[PDB]
């Protein structure tokens, strides 16, 4: 196979980790939600 | 690859399977978790009027 | 008939011809079409602002005025053809001095006729719990033509001719004002000031001084940075930096006067003798940022003949 | 009549590729 | 390369095969999508007027 | 090659995807989070 | 992997499986105190309003 | 097996330690629950 | 055993020591409990 | 044994001297004391 499953995961997992954290600071910075004073 | 399915014989590992199989449903369960998150911050405050 | 049998007879071979140019390709249109959207969703640049009175500074917008001072404006203009009881704005009939108070006094506080004086008897003195506030705002008139005749008349022509108003120093609050905001202490400690107590044609000299050491030369860059955050134009807009003891750009004379100018303000209105008592301004310091706002020429500045001859430089 | 001509040397361009990919796929 | 058709084969290996279907049908999901969100989109606020 | 078809793939739609909704959220011009 | 199920054998060792129950056992807790924690602070002051 | 019961211990260990002291720092500093002197 | 007794113990003593400092800079910093003037 | 009492040794004498030198200049820097004026 062109790829093996664990670079797959590993990137998949980063990938994920590093949207999540981008979208919640982000959303919290926007100022849009009234979510934390 | 006994348990592995006939067509994914040539890219699945035994072991592989199970893994594989344990990531598919997590990733289903936040999904669904992600949705319905979603339709609750909606129903809160619109985001894009 | 061919000349490279190995790439038009090869199915290997003739992969790539295709896949160089589908490369080609994806690479043009994915540059074009992020371009596109870029150019095509982004706002106009650069709307320029012109107003006959102000440089970059508006006050059009005039809902602070409650309507009816405007209305009580016109009688007393057509009772009174001329000002009574006027003790420094003189030379004008009462016309030009409405226009004055609604354009400069009012446009570059945004507060209503009746903060100063009231609006029944605009010739009323002491009668109003608002006297305090007419008494200090000539005062402010006063320094105001003080510091116009005194140092903006040293400045060449070339800088063009622009006066201080309330507007240079207010920008459109009442009080409340912010010189040294947080956000221009950025690289600075957060309790830095000006040091107004030198003499500043030699106040700030480091160079092969001898008597001097590291903590003079980083005081004196503190107050130089200060100098470039309170323009948007480098550490070269007055200075040239194979030798800064020169006096080359003409620039730095200026700021020469700039600071006679601000040590003046520090010692005459600030706090003559103590600021809570004899003194204007509440006891606050001025500051290169407080009128120039990050630029050269500041946005609250007069164009020339507009303030009345009285306050003007050259009366 | 800037466009135009761009589509012209577009429309040529491609048609000049095609006729030499048909001659070499042959 | 048995499961590989007979013009694809020299090129192809058994297991990218498979790779390749299934990297086919997510680019026409995420196309149609695409085209679904843009059209949305249009309908909300046009870009060009 | 197959794989390096795919890397340059995902990478450049990962990317144009990232700066064409930082772009479109910069224009300030939807009205989308405030 | 005497220990191990049937299933898990592929992928696990007989010492591994009593260091996978402890690190179950302590996850369940902390997800349990975690719930908890939350209920009392959201009872406190609330975060979302 | 792609991954070992060792890595998989490490990576979770870690990112739970990282995340909890994130978001109690960003609590902190929030101000928002009047908690440690406000 | 996937770890042995010498790291376990090594970093669950680092991570205690650390973060019992932690804690009490914090607490002392916060100025909240009139401790030490 | 895990460890060895060469290793313990230099780890708790090292731990002590450390903390007890810190525990030491927090207390003179606090001011709260009146020692050494
Ligand atoms: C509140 C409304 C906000 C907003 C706020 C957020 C926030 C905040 C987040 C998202 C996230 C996402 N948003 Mg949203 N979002 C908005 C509007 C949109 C719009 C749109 C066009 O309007 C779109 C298309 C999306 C789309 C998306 C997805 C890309 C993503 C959720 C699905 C996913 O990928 O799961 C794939 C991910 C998973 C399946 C992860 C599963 C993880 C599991 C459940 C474990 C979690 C940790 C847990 C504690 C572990 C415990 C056990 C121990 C390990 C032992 N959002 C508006 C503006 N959105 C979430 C995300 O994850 O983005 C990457 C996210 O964090
Ligand atoms: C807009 C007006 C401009 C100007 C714009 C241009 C531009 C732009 C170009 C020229 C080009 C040329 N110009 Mg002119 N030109 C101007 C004025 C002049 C003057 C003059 C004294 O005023 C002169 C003497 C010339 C003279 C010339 C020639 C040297 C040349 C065109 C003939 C040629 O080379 O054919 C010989 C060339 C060929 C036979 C090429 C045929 C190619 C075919 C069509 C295939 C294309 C690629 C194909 C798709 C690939 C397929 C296989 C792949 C594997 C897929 N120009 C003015 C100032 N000129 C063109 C040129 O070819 O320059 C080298 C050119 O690109
Ligand atoms: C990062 C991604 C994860 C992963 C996540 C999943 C998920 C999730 C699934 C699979 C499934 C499959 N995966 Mg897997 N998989 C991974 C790694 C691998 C590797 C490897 C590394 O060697 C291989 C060989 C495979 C191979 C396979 C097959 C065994 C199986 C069927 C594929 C198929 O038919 O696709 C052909 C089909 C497609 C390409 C579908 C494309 C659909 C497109 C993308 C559109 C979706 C639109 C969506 C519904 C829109 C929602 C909009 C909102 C409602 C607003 N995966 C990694 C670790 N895999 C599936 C399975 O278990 O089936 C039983 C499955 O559900
Ligand atoms: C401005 C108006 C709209 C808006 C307009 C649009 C429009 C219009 C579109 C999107 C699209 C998308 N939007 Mg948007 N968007 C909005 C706000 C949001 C918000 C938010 C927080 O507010 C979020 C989270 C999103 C999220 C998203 C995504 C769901 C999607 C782009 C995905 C991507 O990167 O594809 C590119 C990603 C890749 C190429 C990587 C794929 C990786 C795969 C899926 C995972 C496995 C990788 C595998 C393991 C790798 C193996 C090989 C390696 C070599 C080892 N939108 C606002 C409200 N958005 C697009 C869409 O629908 O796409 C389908 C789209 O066209
Ligand atoms: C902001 C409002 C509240 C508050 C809201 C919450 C909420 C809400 C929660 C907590 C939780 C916790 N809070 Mg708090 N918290 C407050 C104030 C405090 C104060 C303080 C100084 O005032 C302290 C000390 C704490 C401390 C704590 C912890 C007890 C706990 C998080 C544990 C952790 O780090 O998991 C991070 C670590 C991991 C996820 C993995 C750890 C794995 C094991 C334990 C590692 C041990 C070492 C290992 C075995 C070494 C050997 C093996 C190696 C592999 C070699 N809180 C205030 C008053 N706090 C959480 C909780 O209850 O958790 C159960 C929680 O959800
Ligand atoms: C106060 C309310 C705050 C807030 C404050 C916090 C704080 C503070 C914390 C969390 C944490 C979490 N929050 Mg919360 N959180 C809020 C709102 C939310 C919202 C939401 C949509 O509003 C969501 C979805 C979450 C979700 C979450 C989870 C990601 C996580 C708790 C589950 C977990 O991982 O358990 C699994 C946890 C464990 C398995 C930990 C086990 C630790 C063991 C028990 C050891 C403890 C220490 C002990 C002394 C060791 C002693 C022995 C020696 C080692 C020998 N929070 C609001 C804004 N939240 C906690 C967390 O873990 O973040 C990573 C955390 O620390
Ligand atoms: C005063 C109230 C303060 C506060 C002040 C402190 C301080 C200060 C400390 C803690 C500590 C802790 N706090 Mg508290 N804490 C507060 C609020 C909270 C809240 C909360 C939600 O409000 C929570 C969940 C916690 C939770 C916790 C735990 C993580 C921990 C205590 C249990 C533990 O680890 O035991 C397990 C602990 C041990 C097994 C210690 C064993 C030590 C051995 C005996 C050696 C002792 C030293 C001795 C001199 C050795 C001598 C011989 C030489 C070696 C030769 N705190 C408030 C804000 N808390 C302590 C801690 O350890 O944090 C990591 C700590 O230092
Ligand atoms: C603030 C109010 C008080 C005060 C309050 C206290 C209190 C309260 C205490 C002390 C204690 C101590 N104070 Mg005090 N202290 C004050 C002012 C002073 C002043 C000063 C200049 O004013 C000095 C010099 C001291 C000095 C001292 C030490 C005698 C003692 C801590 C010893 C230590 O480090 O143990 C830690 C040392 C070690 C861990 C190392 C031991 C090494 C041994 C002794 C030698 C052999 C090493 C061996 C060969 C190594 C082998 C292994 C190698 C790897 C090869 N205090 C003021 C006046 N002080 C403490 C005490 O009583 O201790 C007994 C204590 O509890
Ligand atoms: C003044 C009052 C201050 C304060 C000042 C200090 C100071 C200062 C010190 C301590 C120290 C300690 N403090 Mg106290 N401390 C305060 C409040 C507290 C509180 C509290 C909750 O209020 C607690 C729990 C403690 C607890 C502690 C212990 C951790 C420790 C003393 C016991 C110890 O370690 O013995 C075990 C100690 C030993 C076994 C040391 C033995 C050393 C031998 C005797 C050699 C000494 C050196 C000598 C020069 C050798 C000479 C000969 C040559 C070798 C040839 N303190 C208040 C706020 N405390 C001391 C300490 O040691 O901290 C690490 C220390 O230095
Ligand atoms: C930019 C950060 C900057 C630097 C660096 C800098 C240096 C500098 C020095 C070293 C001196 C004194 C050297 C000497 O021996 O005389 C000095 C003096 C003055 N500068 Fe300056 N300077 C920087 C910035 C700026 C800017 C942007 C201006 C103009 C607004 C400016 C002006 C002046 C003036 C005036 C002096 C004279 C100081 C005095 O005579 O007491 N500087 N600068």
């Amino acid at each position: 196979r062109p790829f093996e499953f664990r670079t797959s995961v590993v990137v998949s997992t980063l990938l994920g980790l590093v949207m999540a954290l981008l979208i919640h600071f982000v959303v919290l910075s926007s100022g849009a939600f009234n979510w934390l004073r | 690859n006994d348990l592995v399915p006939d067509q994914w014989k040539p890219l699945f590992n035994n072991a592989q399977w199970l893994v594989h199989d344990i990531v598919v449903k997590t990733i289903y369960g936040g999904l669904i978790i992600a949705v319905i998150a979603h339709v609750l911050c909606w129903a809160w405050t619109p985001w894009i009027r | 008939p061919t000349l490279f049998p190995e790439i038009t007879n090869t199915v290997r071979g003739r992969f790539y011809i295709v896949a160089g140019i589908i490369s080609v390709v994806m690479a043009v249109a994915s540059i074009a079409i992020f371009w596109w959207i870029f150019y095509t969703i982004t706002p106009a640049p650069a709307p320029p602002l012109q107003n006959p009175i102000y440089v970059n500074y508006t006050q059009e917008p005039t809902d602070y005025i409650s309507a009816e001072s405007l209305a009580a404006m016109n009688a007393y203009i057509q009772a009174n053809p001329q000002p009574q009881a006027v003790q420094v704005l003189k030379g004008m009939t009462t016309a030009q001095i409405s226009a004055y108070m609604v354009a400069q006094v009012s446009g570059g506080l945004k507060v209503d006729c009746s903060y100063c004086h009231n609006i029944a008897n605009f010739a009323q003195q002491d009668g109003y719990p608002n006297a305090a506030k007419k008494v200090t705002a000539r005062k402010m008139m006063l320094m105001s033509a003080d510091l116009n005749q005194n140092y903006t008349a040293k400045l060449p022509a070339s800088v063009g001719g622009y006066q201080i108003t309330c507007a240079t120093c207010h920008n459109g609050k009442a009080a409340g004002l912010e010189p040294y905001p947080i956000e221009i202490m950025n690289t600075l400690p957060n309790d830095w000031r000006l040091p107004l107590e030198l003499d500043y044609p030699g106040g700030l000299v480091v160079t092969g001084r001898k008597d001097v050491s590291n903590h003079e030369v980083e005081q004196n860059q503190f107050a130089m940075y200060h100098m470039n955050v309170s323009m948007g134009q480098g550490c070269t807009f007055c200075h040239n930096a194979r030798y800064f003891p020169s006096y080359e750009i003409a620039q730095k004379n200026h700021s020469i006067i700039m600071l006679q100018m601000t040590k003046h303000i520090q010692e005459t209105y600030v706090a003559p003798g103590g600021r809570i008592a004899d003194g204007i301004m509440a006891g606050k310091s001025p500051s290169c940022w407080l009128c120039h706002q990050g630029a050269n020429i500041p946005p609250g500045a007069a164009k020339p003949g507009q303030v009345p001859a009285v306050l003007s430089s050259t009366p | 009549m800037a466009p135009f001509l761009m589509a012209f040397f577009t429309i040529v361009l491609i048609v000049a590729t095609l006729y030499f990919l048909s001659m070499i796929m042959s």
